[PDB]
């Protein structure tokens, strides 16, 4: 949304992937080597658990309160006790609304930042050997046998050994 | 077959077709891949008894158990953490009505104890253990177990001047009443004087009650009515009573101490589980930070909101399947 | 070849900008210029109170209590219902002075009823003079009293002790308004009741409302020394009402219907106009579309929440450059 | 989060083009042309209508509030009704100031990211046939006319036909 | 290496860092090190109340009601204006025992006024002997009574029916304080008033108060069993005050002027010192720069709102790198 | 949120900076000269100055309040006094804890985005004669002396003067 990762960046979701939140999928002569990156996922699961721990498991200690239901009518004293409880409810009802609305907008922006980081960190490894083709997919312009996907996920890619062949094929 | 120069790498995020609606700032109908409920809209239907002690109403009112009603004699010397009062409770005994009913109910509920010790007042010239035909105990006439009803001894009434000083390091509570006869003949038959006046005093505060004579609507074939007051005796003070006629003699004191005890009104039965929060609808789990079953609660309980539900997003934007 | 050399068009960008934008405050800065903004607080009133959605009963220099008791200047208020009662500051009473402990309590609960359906109730009244009249309280250029009360004096030279009752057999609860007279001197006590001492004991199955009529001299209002004390009792459909008297009793002529409703009461002096609006303030009726308001803190209906802040701008655009100053 | 939009790649843009809030300006051989992107504007409009509909038209209805004006002094009861009157307004006044402060910041940051999203989407469609000037202008580096504008946006763009032109012009 | 440096220039970026970190709680990553943080709650007090704004009036073994009735110990509070009356737990009354109905009403009404501008005015007391004297109370090494009250006693063996009027000719409110005597013995009442009965009525054009004394036996405090209940009336301008009573009337000496202002009442034990501050608490004084506090809920003046929290931190910087890998 | 996270992609900074919050470092035959900049301080200190302006210096004053401590027990009138006070404190405590959570999370994201904001600005100025080194550094591929680094801080740099020599060593 904020980073524009939904409207035209990926353009679709994946339904068959239930073993991870972020993954790498590629197509070549070998096969579909789908794999997941648990390091970026650990940031999201640690954040959402910490937010819940501030909310769940927290109780407020209240023992004695004023009477709320009355079977007999009384003067201004009855009207004040009925009014003061309603003011507590309305303030707590509205504070509950912002305790839901604000964090829902926050968690949408935060998940797109992880997607934006994952998209941008691939560009850092491939300085000039990768350009997006308009649907969230990068073209590599050299061979990507099984050693490539191990380097990308582990962030151990070295561009020096693949520099000469990639630039030669793309230009001339 | 695919050429080695046609290598491509794509990125994306997972999605589930079973999306749920989550209200937020952007739009009220945005689908999220997963969400959890943040409010408790359901209750068990009964009150568990394990973290706190709950004393059953058993068709008894708290004021009725305080005075010692014959139908409610089983509540003598009992302590509670949360008293409950049944909505169908009724009493068939001497008719009573107190000034500041909400006051007397609340303060005895805060202490949560009914510990009692017998004090021997220095009575003379008067009769004790006054009984009435309205209340029946063991096929015989009786009265409240904690109030001594005073009548006439011979055709005379002594000038009462009686006191009971306190020297212990805790606060007492003397439940003393006043009796309003219905007819002037009943006034003569019980005290043999035209009128009576009652005044009590402590070192700090004093009270004065002038009983009134007159007809009242008949309840169980008696027009007389009783009004119950109360006083607090601090250590180092003294309680002095000077009155003649229409006096309801207290039989002792009720212990008062600060605590977490309270009172709730419900009709649900009891149960046995580890839940802590108690509502008149029943026990509810505390994992939800909000609840909407009722605004009346006791113990560690979540907040009350009027909203039906509150959905919180725990995932990214959920794209539903492909275009088709 | 006008110097372009067919190289680029530069594909530059732009944005919407207004040189007369507004100032909107936020977390980062309180002096940010925004292209367009709107106000969430309505600080204006039309000066008139409209009554299209809710029925409003004009005070006409009559408050609620004297309308309940029935002064001769408030004769038109018999058997009328309201959704909101307005009281004018220039209200006055032209009859005997009335006083009541917890005056705001009776004012609040009668207003919440939202009706004045009063039904005359039959009673015995044997040996007691009824239909009391009084000189200083004039109705229709003639001596009279409150419409909903009945001053009781002695008959011949005797005042028998009244022991009367009136059971309730209907579903709706009854509301009674009964007063106790306090004569100025003991001469008025003998002349009107032929008995020195007196007391009233009124009791139901749930409550007692006994009161003693203390006698004394008061400052004169319209050349009388006496005062009237009003008390109210409410009878459940189960129990009955019992009245016992031996002097100084002003018994009611019936009962008032009480019911739950949306009615209220407020003090205002603005005139009544003709429009459609759900909010009513003592200043005047205001539109309720805005979420916040600062017109007044007295509300009725769907009025917005009262905020101390005067202006609350909400941004509807983007940041605007100062223009031609870079 | 601003992203350096107003003080960066704008440089005091023109006040005109009242058709849309965002658009493109070009100076080709024929002349000048303007085109407002209606899709990006409608995305921001739905956000504002979502914010407004939360507050407007959703008022709460109250009937029998307590008395809030006393012409005479009273004892303990008057000091209690006046206090709950004062502390209720103070909570709402701080609530109202907190409400409009976060929404205005959220509105400004979202609109800045919307311009960044359009900035990103344009440069994704151009692999190496573009070069950013640094103030909001893109160097085309190839011949172009009015046939570019209809093709560049509405899913009918081809990049391989104009690839050969930029290699000769940019590096020579 | 000078050889490699010829065409290998580099330009890196970095941010500010500090070896000592501060933990700041927020919605995500509650244990995060922050380079610099500022406190939001002030929990430290000097222990003495600052005097430099509007003057505070010390208790000095005296309370507000005792200063009102004119106790011999409270003679230093005659027509003294304040904006904050402070009370002490060591204050006690030894002149004569008293009790009031609705103590919170009269305590707040006098404290809200904050003025004691007493103005003695003439009356028409006839047939009675004023200035009652009790041996229990000592004023200036001599027996006396309350300075602002009149304990009416009989003349010869006759007590007339008092009917006194008190019109108002000025446009400001007046507070009249009248009490009723409750003797402890039947012999005492007949000796002082020569009448077994007794009834006191005070009436205005808006409200009336009417009470009767309750004769009876009460516990003795400093060799006296009797009591006085204190009652107060408020007379608006244009109203006529009428008092009709037969015995047991504690006649007022005058009236107390009532003003509307920021005067209130507090109870504490902190001493008074010479210092400058705007907020006053029972525990002392604190600066009002921080918008939150946790020291005490009762506050006077410009004070922050009470918060049930040990401390609150606000991050004023970026996350700090853990340093050295 | 997060943005570059100032950890990972970039590393530990310099602890000796006591005259600024941001700086630059260059490597050449002259030295390792490092200095702060006042350009980013104007957009930085305005946030903190505006943050404490609404809190410090603006405080609602109170004159008279209800009694909150009781040395004696009473009825329903006393219980309502303690009830309204507990509700007032609890709501203010809930707002205070939530407000410092929202402001600090907003403050962290902005100062993390400021480093990311300047990273894109340097990349836009250095169009094709410089490449990202990956570890938070810019690789220049050509000599850039002390007169050269001045143009970077002035935000006015010409690429045509050094385009020829940088391009030949970039491809080789
Ligand atoms: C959507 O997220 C929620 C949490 O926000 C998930 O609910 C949680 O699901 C886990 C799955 O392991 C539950 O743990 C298991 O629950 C039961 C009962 O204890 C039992 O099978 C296991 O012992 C284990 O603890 C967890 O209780 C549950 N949490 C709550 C609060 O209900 C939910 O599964 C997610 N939805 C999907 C479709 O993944
Ligand atoms: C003053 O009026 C009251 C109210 O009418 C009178 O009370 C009523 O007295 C009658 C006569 O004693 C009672 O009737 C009796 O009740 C029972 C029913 O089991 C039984 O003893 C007799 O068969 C007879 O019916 C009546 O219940 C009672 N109450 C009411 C509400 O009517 C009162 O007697 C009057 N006082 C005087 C001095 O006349
Ligand atoms: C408080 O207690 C005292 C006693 O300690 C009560 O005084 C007593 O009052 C009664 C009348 O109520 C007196 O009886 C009368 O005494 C004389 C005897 O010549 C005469 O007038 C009558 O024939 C009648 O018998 C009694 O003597 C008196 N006691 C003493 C010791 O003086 C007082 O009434 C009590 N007050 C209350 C409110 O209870
Ligand atoms: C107790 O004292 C009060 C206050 O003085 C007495 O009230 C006053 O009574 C006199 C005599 O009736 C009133 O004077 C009369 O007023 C009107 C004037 O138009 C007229 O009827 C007569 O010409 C005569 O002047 C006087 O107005 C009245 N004072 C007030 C303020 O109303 C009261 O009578 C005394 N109580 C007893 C039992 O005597
Ligand atoms: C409640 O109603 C009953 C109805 O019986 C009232 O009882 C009656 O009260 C009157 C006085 O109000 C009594 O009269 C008195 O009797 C003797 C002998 O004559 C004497 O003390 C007086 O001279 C006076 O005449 C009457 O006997 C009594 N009973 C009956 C059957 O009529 C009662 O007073 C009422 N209560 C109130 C507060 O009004
Ligand atoms: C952490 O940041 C805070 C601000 O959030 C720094 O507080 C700074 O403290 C100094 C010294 O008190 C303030 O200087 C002030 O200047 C004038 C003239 O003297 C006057 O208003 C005060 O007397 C005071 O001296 C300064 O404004 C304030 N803020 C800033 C942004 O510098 C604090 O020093 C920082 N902590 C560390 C360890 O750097
Ligand atoms: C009702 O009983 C109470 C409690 O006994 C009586 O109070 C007590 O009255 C006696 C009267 O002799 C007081 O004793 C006297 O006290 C002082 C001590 O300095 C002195 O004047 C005498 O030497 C004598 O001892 C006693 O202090 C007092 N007790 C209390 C706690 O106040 C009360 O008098 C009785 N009332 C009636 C009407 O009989
Ligand atoms: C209110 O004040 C009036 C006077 O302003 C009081 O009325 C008067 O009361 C006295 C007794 O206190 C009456 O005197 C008695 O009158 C007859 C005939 O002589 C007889 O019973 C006695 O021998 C005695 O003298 C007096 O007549 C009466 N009226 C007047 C006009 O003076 C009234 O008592 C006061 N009320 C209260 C509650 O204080
Ligand atoms: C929880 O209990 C409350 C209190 O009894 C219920 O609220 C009442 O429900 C009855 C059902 O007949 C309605 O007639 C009333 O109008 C309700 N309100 C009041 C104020 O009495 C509530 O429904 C119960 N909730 C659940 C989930 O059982
Ligand atoms: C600022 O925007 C508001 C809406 O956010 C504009 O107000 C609308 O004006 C149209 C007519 O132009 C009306 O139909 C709408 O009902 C208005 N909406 C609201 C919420 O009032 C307003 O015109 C804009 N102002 C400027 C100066 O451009
Ligand atoms: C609405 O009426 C109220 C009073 O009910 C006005 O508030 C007062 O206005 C007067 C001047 O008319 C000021 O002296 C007071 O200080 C105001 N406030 C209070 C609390 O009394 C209010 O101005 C009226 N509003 C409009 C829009 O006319
Ligand atoms: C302020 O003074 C009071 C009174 O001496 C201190 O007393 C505490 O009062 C609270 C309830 O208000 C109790 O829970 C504590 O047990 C009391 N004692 C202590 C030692 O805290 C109070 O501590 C003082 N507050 C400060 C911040 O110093
Ligand atoms: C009232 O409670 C008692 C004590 O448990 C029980 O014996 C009795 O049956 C109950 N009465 C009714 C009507 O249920
Ligand atoms: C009880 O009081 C009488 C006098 O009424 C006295 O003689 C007796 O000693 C008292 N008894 C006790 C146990 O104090
Ligand atoms: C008071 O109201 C009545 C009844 O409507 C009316 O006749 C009378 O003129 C009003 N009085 C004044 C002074 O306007
Ligand atoms: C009215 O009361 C009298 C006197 O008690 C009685 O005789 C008569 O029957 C009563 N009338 C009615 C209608 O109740
Ligand atoms: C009226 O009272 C007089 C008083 O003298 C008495 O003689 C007469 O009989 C009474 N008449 C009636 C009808 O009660
Ligand atoms: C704080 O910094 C000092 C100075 O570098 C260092 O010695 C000390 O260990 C640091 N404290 C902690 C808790 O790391
Ligand atoms: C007091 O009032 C009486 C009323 O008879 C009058 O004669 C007398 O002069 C008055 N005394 C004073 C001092 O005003
Ligand atoms: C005092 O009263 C007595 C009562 O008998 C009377 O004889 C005497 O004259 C009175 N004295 C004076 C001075 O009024
Ligand atoms: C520009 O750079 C020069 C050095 O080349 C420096 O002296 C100057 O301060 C910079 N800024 C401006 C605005 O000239």
């Amino acid at each position: 949304g904020i980073f524009g990762a939904i409207a035209g960046f990926i353009e679709n979701g994946w339904e068959g992937m239930v073993d991870g939140w972020y993954g790498f999928r590629h197509q070549n002569s070998e096969g579909r080597g789908q794999a997941a990156d648990l390091k970026s996922t650990q940031a999201a699961i640690d954040q959402i658990n910490g937010k819940l721990n501030r909310l769940i498991g927290k109780t407020n200690e209240k023992f004695h309160q004023i009477e709320k239901e009355f079977s007999e009518v009384e003067g201004r004293v009855q009207d004040l006790e009925k009014y003061v409880e309603d003011t507590k409810i309305d303030l707590w009802s509205y504070n509950a609304e912002l305790l839901v609305a604000l964090e829902n907008q926050h968690t949408i922006d935060l998940t797109d930042s992880e997607m934006n980081k994952l998209f941008e960190k691939t560009k850092k490894q491939l300085r000039e050997n990768a350009e997006d083709m308009g649907n969230g997919c990068f073209k590599i312009y050299h061979k990507c046998d099984n050693a490539c996907i191990e380097s990308i996920r582990n962030e151990t890619y070295d561009h020096n050994v693949y520099r000469d062949e990639a630039l030669n094929n793309r230009f001339q | 077959g695919n050429d080695n120069s046609t290598a491509t790498l794509c990125l994306g995020h997972h999605a589930v077709p079973n999306g749920t609606i989550v209200k937020t700032i952007c739009n009220d109908r945005i689908e999220v891949t997963n969400a959890t409920e943040l409010v408790q809209n359901s209750s068990i239907g009964e009150i568990c008894d394990s973290p706190h002690q709950i004393l059953d109403g058993e068709n008894c009112t708290l004021i009725d158990a305080l005075l010692g009603d014959p139908q409610c004699d089983g509540f003598q010397n009992k302590k509670w953490d949360l008293f409950v009062e049944r909505s169908k409770a009724y009493s068939n005994c001497y008719p009573y009505d107190v000034p500041d009913y909400a006051s007397l109910r609340s303060l005895v509920a805060s202490s949560g104890t009914l510990e009692f010790k017998n004090e021997s007042f220095n009575w003379t010239g008067v009769t004790q253990n006054g009984t009435s035909s309205a209340c029946i105990r063991g096929s015989s006439s009786s009265f409240f177990s904690r109030l001594n009803w005073l009548t006439h001894l011979n055709y005379t009434y002594p000038a009462l001047n009686v006191t009971m000083p306190n020297k212990e390091q805790f606060d007492k509570l003397y439940i003393w009443g006043v009796h309003h006869p219905g007819t002037d003949k009943d006034q003569i038959f019980l005290y043999a004087q035209s009128s009576g006046r009652i005044t009590v005093s402590t070192k700090r505060s004093q009270q004065a009650v002038i009983p009134n004579i007159g007809s009242r609507p008949r309840i169980r074939d008696i027009p007389s009515r009783i009004s119950i007051y109360w006083t607090i005796v601090k250590p180092g003070d003294i309680l002095l009573i000077n009155s003649t006629g229409n006096l309801i003699a207290p039989r002792g004191y009720f212990k008062i101490r600060s605590g977490k005890s309270s009172i709730m009104r419900s009709d649900a039965p009891i149960g046995k589980c580890k839940s802590e929060c108690i509502t008149p609808n029943g026990s509810i789990p505390n994992d939800k930070p909000f609840q909407n079953v009722n605004r009346i609660t006791y113990g560690a309980c979540p907040r009350y909101v009027k909203h039906s539900t509150l959905k919180l997003a725990t995932g990214m934007r959920n794209v539903p399947e492909k275009q088709t």
